[PDB]
């Protein structure tokens, strides 16, 4: 199902900024603004390990497929791999601009996708510490966000002019592309691309405050410069809410989106597009992140330095 | 293979990217 009630907080002195569940949902890693990574035993809501990862705030985290490694990024352009069991730093990279996102290839944890600001995305290979700059469309200087699809067989990128590129992960061949445009046919920047843990659907969050949901299988069949039609367009027509972060439920049947203006989580049923629930946090606080548990109807959100948990309890 | 589920309680590489500006600010922290 989906959560429906506030169900406590994860109390830490470190100020939470971003969080992510491991594959099984047994651990929640929380990156904090003192540069620490706090790893919670999520089944008992107790702290399992604290890693002193960076000097400056942690802004992105991703667990490896086997659960043994975490990759982190700092707001002053560092990307590091951590061995979770030892807490040791395996290796460290320095980029020229701040890091918007890091993500392991979901089926090859030797590979890390990095999205620096005002740059093409970059693929790191950890075994030899080499990097490859991915291709871009339109202009070389736009902000570009990117995500592996569920199997990591493709990389989807989206730029500040609404251009979506679909690249084969191994060869970087451009297999499909399209441009998101508004009703006014102006361009709208891609803010994030998020994939479901099951199936083939993904969503795009854009600056026009509409969450567009597509089936990746349809995207591939439309090819280059296609005009695929979204399966759903999710938005608040009354408040014109911009979205900070969006996530699929673990079975891909629901979508949660956190408002960038109020402390509110909107939950839609994915196939029908109906709004099922809005969860309201403490008034006045700003949401920074949201994560849906991979197995259960439990959502974690971050505001005012605290992880809030929402459950059907 | 084998997986870490329960948690019972360095070499640096500089990546140089042509044309990427050096005065950007992370969106969490402000704007340039």
């Amino acid at each position: 199902n989906y959560p429906e009630e506030a169900d406590g907080t994860l109390d830490c002195i470190s100020m939470a900024l971003t969080c992510t569940f491991n594959r099984w949902g047994t651990l929640l890693a929380v990156g904090c603004n003192d540069g620490r990574i706090v790893i919670w035993d999520f089944l008992t809501r107790g702290i399992a390990k604290i890693i002193s990862a960076h000097i400056h705030p942690v802004c992105s985290l991703c667990w490896s497929r086997d659960g043994h490694k975490l990759v982190s990024a700092s707001t002053d352009n560092i990307v590091s791999q951590w061995d979770v069991l030892s807490g040791d730093c395996d290796q460290r990279f320095r980029f020229p601009s701040p890091i918007l996102k890091v993500q392991y290839h979901p089926r090859d944890q030797n590979k890390v996708l990095v999205c620096p600001m005002k740059s093409a995305p970059v693929m790191l290979t950890l075994s030899d510490s080499k990097h490859v700059v991915l291709p871009v469309d339109d202009d070389s200087d736009l902000n570009v966000v990117a995500s592996f699809d569920r199997r990591g067989e493709y990389i989807y990128t989206g730029n500040a002019k609404g251009k979506i590129l679909v690249l084969k992960t191994d060869s970087q061949d451009l297999v499909a592309s399209f441009r998101v445009t508004t009703g006014t046919s102006n361009t709208t920047a891609i803010k994030s691309i998020e994939f479901a843990r099951k199936g083939s659907c993904f969503l795009i969050n854009t600056a026009d405050r509409i969450i567009r949901v597509y089936d990746g299988r349809e995207i591939l069949t439309c090819g280059r410069d296609g005009e695929p039609e979204p399966m759903q367009k999710l938005q608040d027509l009354v408040n014109r809410t911009p979205w900070k972060k969006c996530c699929f439920s673990g079975d891909g049947e629901y979508i949660v989106a956190g408002s960038a203006r109020q402390h509110a989580l909107y939950i839609w049923e994915k196939s029908i597009g109906n709004l099922v629930k809005i969860l309201h946090g403490t008034r006045g606080e700003l949401l920074l992140d949201v994560a849906w548990h991979p197995v259960r109807p439990i959502i974690a959100s971050i505001s005012s330095g605290v992880v809030s948990i929402w459950a059907q309890n | 293979s084998k997986a870490l589920l329960y948690l019972p309680i360095p070499k640096t590489t500089n990546i140089e990217l042509q044309g990427v500006p050096n005065d950007e600010v992370h969106p969490l922290l402000g704007v340039k």
